[PDB]
């Protein structure tokens, strides 16, 4: 059923954690800084190769139907849980099994958010479906899909 | 006002993104 | 489930039919252009409600997930069966309850896009589950949830 | 090569949106 004005929102956010100038395209110089935030170390080539992927109007940048396409590629086939797992790990960076409010903190910092505690508690609040106060692995997946 | 769930989603689907 | 590629690339058609110029924004002059194609008579004062309705940039234009947040809200709830019926119209236009070739190429050439007898053809062929070389009310709705 | 289901969709969806 129907895309929904909500899911636009969740992609928009994630469009501009990308698009930190907010003109409205992501570049090559972009997607690199967020992915080293992240703790990645793509090469030049690797950012390019991303990039040519989806580029439909080859003006080499980002625009936001193309970074959905981006989106939606990846979120297309997940079940080997390879690439979840690995978005997880970015979090849970003690590899405990449950990221913490800590753990998110750092996260959120990397990414370039100023966020109080109570706005953090806020979204572990929303993926933490057992009320332990951390969200494991599952609990991670279910943000994705919910 | 903040929206917890957006900003959790968007950082979620961005670190997915970042991912091999 | 997921937004799919696809579905993107429906969303981006949609939005390049407005966006004629392919400057990536619709304006209030682009979205009056094919709305009085489609045979309607907005006035400037409603073309200003619909964009401040989305724009929330307050730049005065429309752009992607602006747009996606307008269909989506266009697409909520249709089960009055208003919207879809004064849509169906706009294609049906002899009334008679059968979209025909000649009344879809009306719309397409109306909407600005040239195309061949064998293009709009296929165009039918997409929708006419029944096979009978015609759109009905019920092929046309299953055509946007389908 | 043309999509005639992408085509209609697309012509569809902006109908709808040109709609009351
Ligand atoms: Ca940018
Ligand atoms: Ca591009
Ligand atoms: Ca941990
Ligand atoms: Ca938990
Ligand atoms: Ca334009
Ligand atoms: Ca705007
Ligand atoms: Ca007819
Ligand atoms: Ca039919």
């Amino acid at each position: 059923d129907q895309l929904t004005e909500e899911q636009i929102a969740e992609f928009k956010e994630a469009f501009s954690l990308f698009d930190k100038d907010g003109d409205g395209t992501i570049t090559t110089k972009e997607l690199g800084t967020v992915m080293r935030s992240l703790g990645q170390n793509p090469t030049e080539a690797e950012l390019q190769d991303m990039i040519n992927e989806v580029d439909a109007d080859g003006n080499g940048t980002i625009d936001f139907p193309e970074f959905l396409t981006m989106m939606a590629r990846k979120m297309k086939d997940t079940d080997s849980e390879e690439e979840i797992r690995e978005a997880f790990r970015v979090f849970d960076k003690d590899g405990n099994g449950y990221i913490s409010a800590a753990e998110l903190r750092h996260v959120m910092t990397n990414l370039g958010e100023k966020l109080t505690d109570e706005e953090v508690d806020e979204m572990i609040r929303e993926a933490d479906i057992d009320g332990d106060g951390q969200v494991n692995y599952e609990e991670f997946v279910q943000m994705m899909t919910a | 006002s903040f929206n917890a769930r957006r900003k959790l989603k968007g950082a979620i689907l961005t670190t997915m993104l970042a991912t091999a």
